[PDB]
């Protein structure tokens, strides 16, 4: 008994945690710096925790209307340089994870692995990225996750919309925080006042 | 009885009450130190508690980059570490009344006053020595959503102790180093905040005195810094 | 010794300032020195032993440093006492306490 | 708790933290004694402290020359000796503050009032059990100067106790014979004065008691007297 | 080979060879100590020795008042003590010629420039790291009288080394605490002086380099002080 109040069973299931939307007809591409920040009934939950650890799965749902789309999804690493075009050099790299998918078959997932130059990330940070007026503070300084990335293969009129799937795994948590108790307005920061 | 650390003494009876936090005692780090020069009692200048009063923080290290030794070290060193002993003491009356919560918080990221994606900026979040007295980059006033947008009676969830004036005039907190790194940047990044909210606001009756001290005396513990310069 | 009433508290920051480093111009750097927050409500005594430091074994009877006492809290006090008390200071010898070399001159006429 | 001696009784908790006079216990003369019927406590009348005494000073034996048993022992032989019990009582509330020194000096050798080589008299230096309250044969008014003409700090040399009256409410002295002679005329001659001196005045805020009462208990302790007559 | 002391690293071959001044090692004082963070090597500016020089002198210990840690203890303490490892270095070609003595003076009392009872001013007896290079409260110019009114000839009654160039490019001393008490005032009063002088002046013919370095190094040994202040 009491393994579904387990951190593992709280924080570990599978959700949609970003929405990745592109046309085609530069252009066929998208990208999307990957943060639990987004959905605020994830990041309630994460923000529990003062630090958390985990390697996360990512499931990629994609739908597609205008033979079957090839897609590439492109994992890029923290601090690695992100696609500026749909034919970049950065799409060739064999230090960037790459899944093509078909569609049709069942859909992509990999593991990427707890990738911080820290031993956890960080919730929340009462600190800076440096001394001046204008630098960063909270969580937003610390956790690069990475980016994903997508781009149709294929030569030529279509919309596409992939849900990424994620789910958190091997999972660890310290230093437990009061709930937040009023509306998120923003990402990364602690700001509530409409 | 007496405590002494370094060349600093202070009087207090109920130091083997203390809350150490997380049950985990501070220590050096593990193979997977200035000692007692550093490791004094700094006694800071005490808070006038009346009936109006907000609350009060402080940012560890940040309230001790000025003390001594350790605040040298500090200036004098690229990454640093300590755990904290914090003593905070209430000296009043039999017919003085009131409650504080004593908390400290790790990564007390603090909100803004403001609607905006606007962070608090750095002279707002460093304030030294004398802490933030609570009341468009300053932080929250709302001692009752902890200044971060959460619940004040939720905030035992963090490393506390209450200070009841007709049962105890004292708090312990004793704080491991908390960081998801073994050291760290001193001076842009404080691991711990001191937080001390009333709960049930100080009465007394006229006649008495109107505010009542509170004292915080923090002692870093275990304290290690790498990159020394002169 | 502290000589207020049973009902009045507060707090004494007593500090010692070894010789030739100036007396303190605030509590803060009296607190940075050696010292003792002493609470007067805890404990009606406290005592401070300044141990002998000078470069040779003796010195001449015609600095050691200061001896300092600041607030470190204001004076409470609950209704129907007095707002002010009065503190006592004493010295003596220790038992490693030596004199030498006798004399007799018009200190006392 | 109780102290009874002879068929006299005074109630005191305090009475184990006495001070003996150089450390040397009251006894009868060596070869080299009428008991409890002349060894009881006697309770003078009760000073009123205020906070404009200048204190009280009471000569020994000569206190009790009216003093029942040890009294007339002192008129009906020619010689004798005695060390005392003196125990002083001062009882305040938690709301008082004052502080005073009991004080007992040997051969307390009184100034005059006055310029000339011109002695205290003796209707003076024998006060009887009223003792004297301080305000041309007359002793000094100056308690500062011990009305000897030495310093009040420096009091303290003499067998003595504090009565601080947030801390302790008596002081207790058990003083030997001291004299240069085994017995000598208990009438033209004190071994001892007990002064008490307020080094803090008495404070207390209207509505509490302006006066509060210094109460002294003494007792012989190991009389002999030599040269008995009817 | 290589000698290293604190974070300060200098080579010399010649390390084995230091005289020990009065045949006594330096010690911390015996019961009828910050170590390595003070005892570092510190260099100074290297003197410029040419034909026309006639020689150098530094106090100790006012040569390190400014210098890191053991300069920083001479301010923040009444009293002080420590002995000296003096490295002198003087590099050169097999083409140059000259004989320094470098000697260690305890107590060098200097002598004015001028015919009065007139003392020597405290502003040039404390000449700081910079020491003296020798040319109306003035010292004496009078290498060749010690500076003091005593024959150079007779010098080495000091303890000293000399730096023959043929020879050696080095000598090192090793002067213990000496004084007549055992700590004093590193402020007041001057232990040692180290004295520099050419005996036999440099030569060297043109297109050769005209200037040789003469680079002094100082450790303090078995530093102690008494007496710390904030």
């Amino acid at each position: 008994t009491r393994d579904e109040t387990s951190i593992e069973s709280f924080l570990g299931r599978s959700g949609c945690i970003a929405m990745i939307e592109f046309n085609t007809s530069g252009k066929g591409f998208k990208t999307w710096k990957v943060s639990l920040q987004e959905m605020a009934q994830i990041r309630r939950k994460y923000e529990l925790f003062t630090y958390t650890r985990f390697d996360s799965e990512i499931t990629i749902v994609t739908a597609a209307a205008a033979g079957h789309i090839v897609l590439q999804f492109m994992y890029v690493p923290p601090g690695a340089p992100v696609p500026e075009k749909r034919d970049d050099y950065t799409w060739q790299s064999g230090t960037n994870a790459s899944v093509f998918w078909q569609e049709g078959q069942p859909y992509p997932r990999f593991t990427i692995p707890f990738m911080s130059i820290a031993s956890a990330y960080y919730m929340f940070y009462d600190g800076y990225d440096g001394d001046s007026a204008a630098s960063k503070y909270g969580s937003v300084v610390t956790n690069d996750m990475g980016t994903i990335c997508v781009r149709i293969v294929t030569s030529n009129d279509s919309n596409i919309v992939c849900r990424i799937y994620h789910k958190a795994k091997h999972i660890k948590a310290w230093c437990p925080r009061p709930p937040r108790a009023v509306a998120y307005q923003h990402t990364h920061s602690t700001n509530y006042i409409p | 009885i007496q405590i002494t650390r370094g060349d600093s003494t202070i009087t207090s009876q109920d130091t083997a009450n203390a809350v150490v936090a997380y049950g985990v005692w501070p220590s050096y780090l593990t193979p997977d130190q200035p000692d007692t020069s550093s490791n004094r009692f700094y006694t800071l200048d005490s808070r006038s508690w009346t009936s109006a009063s907000s609350g009060w923080w402080w940012k560890l290290p940040d309230a001790l980059k000025n003390m001594g030794i350790f605040g040298e070290n500090m200036f004098y060193h690229f990454l640093g570490r300590s755990g904290y002993t914090i003593h905070v003491q209430c000296n009043s009356s039999k017919f003085h009344q009131g409650l504080l919560i004593v908390a400290a918080i790790p990564e007390h990221q603090l909100a803004s006053a403001t609607s905006g994606n606007v962070s608090v900026g750095y002279n707002h979040t460093h304030p030294g020595e004398q802490g933030r007295e609570v009341v468009n980059k300053r932080p929250s006033d709302d001692s009752w959503l902890n200044f971060d947008g959460t619940l004040l009676g939720n905030l035992p969830i963090y490393p506390h102790q209450y200070i009841n004036l007709r049962t105890n005039n004292s708090a312990t907190l004793i704080l491991p180093y908390v960081n998801a790194v073994p050291m760290d940047s001193m001076l842009r990044h404080n691991n711990w905040s001191l937080v001390i909210i009333p709960i049930c606001p100080l009465q007394v009756q006229p006649g008495g005195t109107q505010s009542i001290p509170i004292t915080v005396s923090i002692s870093p513990m275990f304290s290690e810094f790498s990159g020394p310069r002169s | 010794m502290f000589c207020g009433s049973a009902s009045s508290t507060l707090k004494l920051l007593i500090a010692y300032t070894p010789p030739g480093v100036g007396k303190p111009k605030s509590r803060r750097e009296a607190m940075l020195g050696t010292h003792l927050v002493w609470d007067v409500g805890l404990q009606s005594t406290a005592s401070l032993v300044v141990p002998w430091v000078s470069a040779s074994h003796f010195r001449f009877t015609t600095s050691a440093g200061y001896i300092t006492c600041w607030y470190q809290t204001n004076f409470v006090v609950p209704d129907s006492t007095p707002d002010n008390a009065k503190m006592v200071c004493m010295v003596s010898a220790c038992k490693d306490f030596c004199l030498r070399l006798a004399r007799d001159t018009n200190l006392h006429t």
